[PDB]
Protein backbone atom coordinates (compact mmCIF):
# COMPACT_ATOMS: atom_id res chain seq x y z
CA UNK A 1 0.00 0.00 0.00
CA UNK A 2 3.01 2.46 -0.75
CA UNK A 3 1.86 4.78 -2.87
CA UNK A 4 5.47 7.14 -4.16
CA UNK A 5 4.82 10.91 -5.23
CA UNK A 6 5.10 12.04 -8.67
CA UNK A 7 5.87 14.86 -11.00
CA UNK A 8 3.46 14.00 -14.26
CA UNK A 9 4.80 16.69 -16.05
CA UNK A 10 8.32 15.22 -16.13
CA UNK A 11 6.60 11.87 -16.44
CA UNK A 12 5.23 12.80 -19.56
CA UNK A 13 8.34 13.62 -21.09
CA UNK A 14 9.23 9.77 -20.53
CA UNK A 15 7.87 7.65 -23.28
CA UNK A 16 8.46 7.69 -26.80
CA UNK A 17 5.47 8.73 -29.20
CA UNK A 18 4.86 5.30 -30.09
CA UNK A 19 3.35 3.65 -26.68
CA UNK A 20 2.13 7.29 -25.24
CA UNK A 21 -1.42 5.83 -26.16
CA UNK A 22 -1.16 3.24 -23.56
CA UNK A 23 1.21 5.60 -21.00
CA UNK A 24 -1.96 8.00 -20.85
CA UNK A 25 -4.34 4.80 -20.66
CA UNK A 26 -2.03 2.92 -17.88
CA UNK A 27 -2.52 7.09 -16.18
CA UNK A 28 -6.17 6.96 -16.45
CA UNK A 29 -6.30 3.63 -14.72
CA UNK A 30 -4.13 5.01 -12.46
CA UNK A 31 -6.43 8.01 -11.40
CA UNK A 32 -9.85 5.98 -11.62
CA UNK A 33 -8.33 2.83 -9.29
CA UNK A 34 -7.37 5.58 -6.86
CA UNK A 35 -10.66 7.56 -6.75
CA UNK A 36 -12.10 4.37 -6.30
CA UNK A 37 -10.28 2.93 -3.71
CA UNK A 38 -10.99 6.50 -1.94
CA UNK A 39 -14.43 5.01 -2.27
CA UNK A 40 -14.62 2.22 -0.12
CA UNK A 41 -13.82 1.78 3.62
CA UNK A 42 -11.03 -0.10 4.72
CA UNK A 43 -12.79 -3.08 6.50
CA UNK A 44 -16.34 -4.19 6.29
CA UNK A 45 -17.18 -3.61 9.78
CA UNK A 46 -18.13 -6.97 12.35
CA UNK A 47 -21.32 -8.87 12.39
CA UNK A 48 -24.00 -8.11 15.27
CA UNK A 49 -23.63 -12.24 16.28
CA UNK A 50 -25.02 -11.16 20.11
CA UNK A 51 -28.15 -9.07 18.22
CA UNK A 52 -28.85 -11.66 15.13
CA UNK A 53 -28.38 -14.34 18.19
CA UNK A 54 -31.18 -12.87 20.06
CA UNK A 55 -33.67 -12.03 17.00
CA UNK A 56 -32.71 -14.93 14.88
CA UNK A 57 -34.76 -17.60 17.36
CA UNK A 58 -32.88 -20.65 14.87
CA UNK A 59 -31.27 -23.29 17.20
CA UNK A 60 -27.86 -22.78 15.77
CA UNK A 61 -27.42 -21.37 12.72
CA UNK A 62 -26.40 -18.45 13.94
CA UNK A 63 -23.38 -19.22 15.64
CA UNK A 64 -23.05 -22.10 13.34
CA UNK A 65 -22.27 -19.21 10.73
CA UNK A 66 -20.81 -16.94 13.31
CA UNK A 67 -18.07 -19.72 13.74
CA UNK A 68 -17.76 -21.03 9.96
CA UNK A 69 -17.59 -17.15 8.73
CA UNK A 70 -14.31 -16.44 11.14
CA UNK A 71 -12.82 -19.74 10.36
CA UNK A 72 -13.14 -19.15 6.76
CA UNK A 73 -10.33 -16.80 5.26
CA UNK A 74 -10.14 -14.67 2.17
CA UNK A 75 -7.76 -15.82 -0.95
CA UNK A 76 -5.11 -12.95 -1.62
CA UNK A 77 -4.41 -12.22 -4.82
CA UNK A 78 -0.58 -12.90 -5.69
CA UNK A 79 2.10 -10.94 -7.19
CA UNK A 80 2.16 -12.03 -11.05
CA UNK A 81 2.16 -8.93 -12.86
CA UNK A 82 5.39 -7.95 -10.61
CA UNK A 83 7.81 -9.37 -13.14
CA UNK A 84 8.79 -6.43 -15.80
CA UNK A 85 11.44 -4.83 -12.76
CA UNK A 86 13.99 -5.59 -15.32
CA UNK A 87 12.57 -3.10 -18.11
CA UNK A 88 13.74 -0.38 -14.90
CA UNK A 89 17.44 -2.08 -14.73
CA UNK A 90 17.35 -2.76 -19.11
CA UNK A 91 15.76 0.92 -19.47
CA UNK A 92 18.60 2.04 -16.82
CA UNK A 93 21.14 0.61 -19.32
CA UNK A 94 19.81 2.01 -22.51
CA UNK A 95 19.93 5.07 -20.55
CA UNK A 96 22.64 4.68 -18.03
CA UNK A 97 25.31 2.67 -20.37
CA UNK A 98 24.39 2.66 -23.55
CA UNK A 99 23.17 6.59 -23.32
CA UNK A 100 25.53 7.97 -20.58
CA UNK A 101 29.44 6.80 -22.27
CA UNK A 102 27.97 7.77 -25.83
CA UNK A 103 26.57 10.87 -24.79
CA UNK A 104 29.68 11.63 -22.79
CA UNK A 105 32.11 10.94 -25.52
CA UNK A 106 29.87 13.44 -27.65
CA UNK A 107 30.62 15.84 -24.92
CA UNK A 108 33.97 15.48 -24.64
CA UNK A 109 34.24 16.02 -28.34
CA UNK A 110 32.60 19.13 -28.16
CA UNK A 111 34.36 20.43 -25.38
CA UNK A 112 37.65 19.45 -27.33
CA UNK A 113 36.63 21.36 -30.04
CA UNK A 114 34.88 24.15 -28.63
CA UNK A 115 38.54 25.13 -26.38
CA UNK A 116 39.77 24.22 -30.03
CA UNK A 117 38.40 27.59 -30.89
CA UNK A 118 39.46 30.11 -28.22
CA UNK A 119 42.94 29.16 -29.51
CA UNK A 120 42.72 30.43 -32.92
CA UNK A 121 44.86 33.35 -33.80
CA UNK A 122 43.45 36.77 -33.98
CA UNK A 123 43.00 37.13 -37.69
CA UNK A 124 45.02 39.60 -37.75
CA UNK A 125 47.52 36.62 -37.16
CA UNK A 126 45.82 34.57 -39.72
CA UNK A 127 46.82 33.22 -43.07
CA UNK A 128 44.56 31.70 -45.94
CA UNK A 129 45.63 28.28 -44.83
CA UNK A 130 44.41 28.76 -41.01
CA UNK A 131 40.73 29.38 -42.07
CA UNK A 132 41.61 26.16 -44.55
CA UNK A 133 42.70 24.14 -41.91
CA UNK A 134 40.27 25.70 -39.18
CA UNK A 135 37.29 25.97 -41.49
CA UNK A 136 37.52 22.93 -44.33
CA UNK A 137 34.42 24.49 -45.65
CA UNK A 138 36.69 27.34 -46.65
CA UNK A 139 39.14 25.44 -48.44
CA UNK A 140 39.03 25.64 -52.59
CA UNK A 141 38.84 21.47 -53.11
CA UNK A 142 41.52 22.09 -56.07
CA UNK A 143 41.09 18.73 -57.16
CA UNK A 144 38.06 19.64 -58.21
CA UNK A 145 38.97 22.97 -59.28
CA UNK A 146 42.22 22.36 -60.16
CA UNK A 147 42.60 26.06 -62.12
CA UNK A 148 42.18 29.72 -60.49
CA UNK A 149 40.57 30.39 -58.83
CA UNK A 150 39.45 27.14 -58.14
CA UNK A 151 35.77 28.04 -57.71
CA UNK A 152 33.15 28.66 -60.00
CA UNK A 153 33.60 32.76 -60.51
CA UNK A 154 29.59 33.19 -60.34
CA UNK A 155 30.09 31.26 -57.24
CA UNK B 1 26.23 20.78 -25.42
CA UNK B 2 23.25 22.07 -23.39
CA UNK B 3 21.16 19.79 -25.17
CA UNK B 4 22.87 16.86 -24.37
CA UNK B 5 22.64 17.52 -20.51
CA UNK B 6 19.37 18.07 -20.44
CA UNK B 7 19.15 14.65 -22.25
CA UNK B 8 21.76 13.53 -19.33
CA UNK B 9 19.07 15.03 -16.70
CA UNK B 10 15.92 13.54 -18.48
CA UNK B 11 18.03 9.76 -17.68
CA UNK B 12 17.25 10.83 -14.15
CA UNK B 13 13.51 10.23 -14.29
CA UNK B 14 13.69 7.52 -16.68
CA UNK B 15 12.46 5.55 -13.92
CA UNK B 16 9.39 6.74 -13.09
CA UNK B 17 7.29 4.82 -15.52
CA UNK B 18 8.01 2.05 -13.75
CA UNK B 19 7.19 2.91 -10.07
CA UNK B 20 3.97 4.42 -11.59
CA UNK B 21 3.11 0.79 -13.15
CA UNK B 22 4.26 -0.81 -9.69
CA UNK B 23 2.29 1.11 -7.74
CA UNK B 24 -1.16 0.90 -9.98
CA UNK B 25 -1.06 -2.88 -9.88
CA UNK B 26 -0.31 -3.41 -6.30
CA UNK B 27 -2.95 -0.91 -5.95
CA UNK B 28 -5.30 -2.50 -7.53
CA UNK B 29 -4.48 -5.89 -6.01
CA UNK B 30 -5.38 -4.26 -2.73
CA UNK B 31 -8.58 -3.14 -4.57
CA UNK B 32 -9.51 -6.76 -5.01
CA UNK B 33 -8.28 -8.03 -1.80
CA UNK B 34 -10.69 -5.15 0.07
CA UNK B 35 -13.42 -5.45 -2.44
CA UNK B 36 -13.72 -9.59 -1.84
CA UNK B 37 -13.65 -8.75 2.05
CA UNK B 38 -16.48 -6.35 1.53
CA UNK B 39 -18.04 -9.00 -0.79
CA UNK B 40 -17.89 -11.67 1.75
CA UNK B 41 -19.23 -9.53 4.51
CA UNK B 42 -22.37 -8.68 2.49
CA UNK B 43 -23.24 -12.06 1.85
CA UNK B 44 -23.36 -12.98 4.75
CA UNK B 45 -25.53 -10.45 5.79
CA UNK B 46 -27.85 -10.71 3.23
CA UNK B 47 -27.90 -14.91 4.17
CA UNK B 48 -28.62 -14.30 7.54
CA UNK B 49 -31.08 -11.29 6.60
CA UNK B 50 -33.03 -13.54 4.62
CA UNK B 51 -33.93 -15.75 7.82
CA UNK B 52 -34.40 -12.67 9.67
CA UNK B 53 -37.30 -11.93 7.50
CA UNK B 54 -38.52 -15.12 7.62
Amino acid sequence: LALKTIDWVAFGEIIPRNQKAVANSLKSWNETLTSRLATLPEKPPAIDWAYYKANVAKAGLVDDFEKKFNALKVPIPEDKYTAQVDAEEKEDVKSCAEFLTQSKTRIQEYEKELEKMRNIIPFDQMTIEDLNEVFPETKLDKKKYPYWPHRPIET
Amino acid sequence: IDMEKSQQALVQKRHYLFDVQRNNIAMALEVTYRERLHRVYREVKNRLDYHISV
